[PDB]
């Protein structure tokens, strides 16, 4: 039933300073400031959370290996699997349509 | 009509409803005709068109949405594409439809 | 026209050759109206009388579809099948398989063969043997009962994707409440786009349940035409077995089929009638067999083939009632009316083939017999009353049964078990008004089975002891079997220990009931008030 | 004795009639509901 | 049960068993009624 308060300069209940109450090895209750939770990286096309990539603070990514923040597939770590599949299919079909349109133009200009 | 032929095919013939089944049957070469609803997404429609060109399967563009095509087939759910494995008793294949 | 040559689709030459060698001299209306459509992209629902060519009517289109869809070729895959056939009993499925084999006898050589496999519950072949020889032999036709075919299809080694033909014989029985659980799974495994043929002599009864099978393009077919006699006797239950005897040694027949409600009753009464025949109670050239459906499959097959092969009496349950055809059967006796009336027409339907002179007899309990006859009349069945004298019983028959029971305690156990099983069977009876548990002659039925004490049942306690006035103690009753005699004596020596185990169980059940502490409190209050009034009123 | 038979036959017949009525009602309601739902997507 | 047809466990169990009994009886109910 012991009351605890902030341990830093800020006296206001702002998002920046949030308090948890913990029992120290001295048998007493004491406050502890909690950091902001990390946010999962999101896909750049659909905005869904990327799978297989660890969730860390922006500056904590500078200290981990590349396998913990990428995926072995192309666009891995930036776009998800379904978006890459759509990109591949769309690019191939667009190229095929360009070929067909070029053949049609060649035929229609071949009359004269 | 075209709805009567489709209903007869579902009653007596062999069919596959849906995009995945249609593509699988196109790969296996067992499709005689693919009816495509007008409500289908453009990417899937273009993929089906390319697959039909590869497999030399006749294409019929249904004049209605996936729900109208589902009702024409006789099912209370939407179907986006139908593939006719066997006409059976009907004559949809004979009349170039 | 009823000519094979002028049918729509010009049946295959080898099927025609098989038909001609078998004969039939023509095609029946069922085969004339079903074969053109069941092979023509239409599901089939066929109701027809017994022995009207129905089996060939659904076998010929099966072979036609098998040949048509290139099932008999090297292109056909392994672990796949084409057509399935389901029947409610093992003998019916084996008979269907025999018909298919007879048709395939004349199948030409120099081509990829067409084979069939029978999947029934047997003690001579596990399901893994069925899978092994299915993989090795590669058939295109499967024939079997729902349980073993369900077990077979559930095995991962069998693929059902190429099936295109399902046939259900006795489809009203396979869509029954008991069989619907298995057939739903069996049809769930198989592909939906297929051709279904339902065939049953009472297909109208399964009214709206036919669409549970998954018909796509169906056409219902009804075929209609004194062939046989339908009688009934209204007698006291305790005399019923005696009346049976008075029919067996007096009537004129080549084969008599006697139906019993339960399997234990079949065995028990078979043994007692054999004992009576040992004493020469009935003197005739009669050979008596028993055949119920709880036997091992090999024993059932052997008994059926011995009976089918000289004057014979069969004590059978409802396994033999439907489908199977034993020629030269003259007399059919239903010792009790069936649990469901729909099967009644089947039980007495084993006779009357080609308007043969055959008789069916039924027995009634004298209490609510006024309701069974009009019930059949509304269903367009007329039962002419028959009067039969109870010959040979003055006073001794029940005494003879009782003193034969006293020889072996196994006989006592079998009799009491059969009586209790019959009581449960009567509990599960349709047409509740006609067959009432309250109006049941419990003492009469117990007298019929030779028992000398009413088993403890809720029915006996509520709606209604020692039948023999000088009681007999069970302590001096000897089991007559050496292995179980010592077990009985050990249990007798442990009477108090088992009694105390049950007492502790009863107390623990008391303490675990709904709000038991409150119940004990209420009993305390009631007991105190009642025991106070028990003296305050007197003083 | 027979009063129970009369009562349960009458009760089961009334239950059957109510079941038929409610099945007809629900069938009409769901057919209209699915028609409207199918048409609302356009 | 989502529509508050059952108020506790025993009610649900009794409803299930009564439904089984009625699903056994309805087929013969009509002919029994016609018989009387
Ligand atoms: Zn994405």
């Amino acid at each position: 039933a012991q009351r605890v308060t902030f341990r830093r300069r800020n006296p206001y209940n702002t998002r920046s300073n949030k308090i948890k109450v913990v029992k120290t090895p001295g048998g007493i209750l004491r406050a502890q400031h909690v950091k902001k939770l990390a946010t999962r990286p999101k896909c750049g096309d659909c905005g869904s959370a990327l799978q297989g990539i660890s969730t860390l603070r922006p500056r904590q990514y500078a200290t981990v290996s590349k396998t913990h923040k990428t995926v072995s597939r192309a666009y891995g770590g930036s776009r998800c699997a379904n978006c890459v599949k759509e990109r591949i299919i769309r690019a191939f079909l667009i190229e095929e349509q360009k070929i067909v349109k070029k053949v049609v133009k060649e035929q229609t200009e071949a009359a004269k | 009509s075209i709805n009567q032929k489709l209903a007869l095919v579902i009653k007596s013939g062999k069919y596959t409803l849906g995009y995945k089944s249609t593509v699988k049957s196109l790969r296996q070469g067992k499709s005689k005709l693919i009816i495509i609803a007008a409500n289908t997404p453009v990417l899937r429609k273009s993929e089906l068109e390319y697959y039909a060109m590869l497999s030399k399967t006749k294409v019929y563009y249904f004049q209605g949405g996936n729900n109208e095509l589902g009702t024409a087939v006789g099912k209370l759910f939407r179907v986006g594409v139908v593939s006719i494995l066997e006409a059976g008793d009907s004559d949809i294949l004979t009349t170039l439809a | 026209s009823l000519e094979w040559d002028n049918l729509g689709f010009s049946l295959l030459p080898w099927i025609r050759t098989g038909l001609d060698v078998m004969g039939f001299e023509t095609m029946t209306p069922v085969q004339a109206s079903t074969i053109p459509m069941l092979a023509g992209n239409k599901d089939v629902v066929v109701d027809s009388v017994t022995g009207s060519g129905k089996t060939a009517a659904f076998v010929i289109p099966v072979l036609e579809k098998v040949v048509k869809e290139e099932a008999n070729t090297s292109k056909f895959k392994k672990a796949h099948f084409h057509s399935l056939i389901i029947a409610p009993t093992r003998e019916l499925s084996r008979q269907i398989e025999s018909v298919v084999l007879s048709f395939l006898e004349h199948y030409p050589s120099d081509l990829f063969p067409i084979k069939c496999q029978l999947l029934v519950g047997t003690n001579e072949a596990t399901v893994r043997d069925d899978v092994s020889n299915f993989l090795r032999n590669r058939p295109q036709i499967l024939i079997g009962t729902p349980g073993r075919v369900l077990d077979f299809l559930q095995m991962p080694a069998v693929k059902t994707s190429a099936c295109s033909m399902v046939v259900m014989d006795e489809a009203d029985r396979l869509l029954d409440m008991s069989f619907i659980k298995d057939t739903e799974k069996i049809l769930r495994l198989l592909p939906k786009q297929r051709r279904t043929g339902l065939f049953s002599a009472t297909m109208r009864s399964a009214g709206s349940d036919i669409f549970k099978t998954g018909l796509r393009n169906p056409v219902r077919i009804t075929v209609n035409s004194s062939s046989l006699k339908l009688n009934y006797c209204v007698v006291n239950p305790a005399e019923k077995l005696q009346l049976l005897v008075s029919i067996l040694n007096n009537y004129k027949f080549k084969k008599c089929i006697v139906y019993f409600p339960t399997c234990v009753s079949v065995s028990y009464f078979y043994s007692f009638i054999q004992y009576l025949g040992k004493r020469n109670i009935l003197v005739n050239e009669v050979e008596i067999f028993s055949l119920h459906g709880k036997l091992q499959t090999s024993a059932r097959t052997k008994t059926l083939t011995a009976f089918t092969d000289s004057n014979s009496v069969l004590f059978t349950t409802d396994v033999a009632a439907r489908g199977i055809d034993i020629p030269d059967v003259d007399l059919v006796i239903q010792l009790d009316p069936p649990t469901n009336t729909d099967m009644f027409m089947h039980r007495c339907g084993r006779t009357g083939r080609a308007n043969r002179v055959g008789k069916a007899i039924t027995f009634l309990n004298e209490g609510r017999e006024e309701d069974f006859i009009p019930f059949m009349q509304v269903k367009n069945v007329e039962l002419e009353e028959l009067d039969l004298e109870v010959k040979g019983i003055t006073a001794n028959f029940y005494e003879d049964f009782r003193n034969w029971i006293l020889e072996d305690r196994d006989r006592f156990d079998k009799g009491v078990k059969a009586y209790v099983a019959f009581i449960k069977y009567y509990s599960n009876h349709s047409a509740t008004s006609i067959f009432r548990l309250q109006s049941l002659d419990y003492v009469g039925i117990a007298k019929l089975y030779g028992l000398f004490r009413l088993p403890r049942m809720p029915e006996i306690t509520k709606y209604l002891n020692w039948l023999v006035d000088p009681p007999v103690n069970m302590d001096e009753y000897k089991y007559k079997d050496k292995k179980r005699e010592k077990e009985r004596q050990e249990t007798l020596k442990n009477i108090s220990l088992i009694n105390d185990k049950k007492k502790l169980k009863s107390e623990l059940k008391k303490k675990n009931l709904a709000w038991s502490d409150k119940t004990l409190t209420k009993e305390r209050k009631l007991e105190r008030k009642e025991k106070m009034s028990l003296k305050r009123k007197a003083i | 004795e027979e009063e129970q038979i009369e009562k349960d036959l009458q009760g089961l017949q009334e239950k059957q009639r109510l079941n038929v009525k409610r099945e007809r009602r629900r069938k009409n309601e769901m057919k209209q509901k699915e028609l409207q739902r199918m048409q609302m997507n356009m | 049960s989502k529509g508050n047809a059952f108020k506790h466990k025993r009610a649900l169990v009794e409803h299930i068993i009564q439904a089984k009994a009625d699903a056994q009886r309805e087929k013969a109910l009509n002919e029994e009624a016609e018989a009387r």
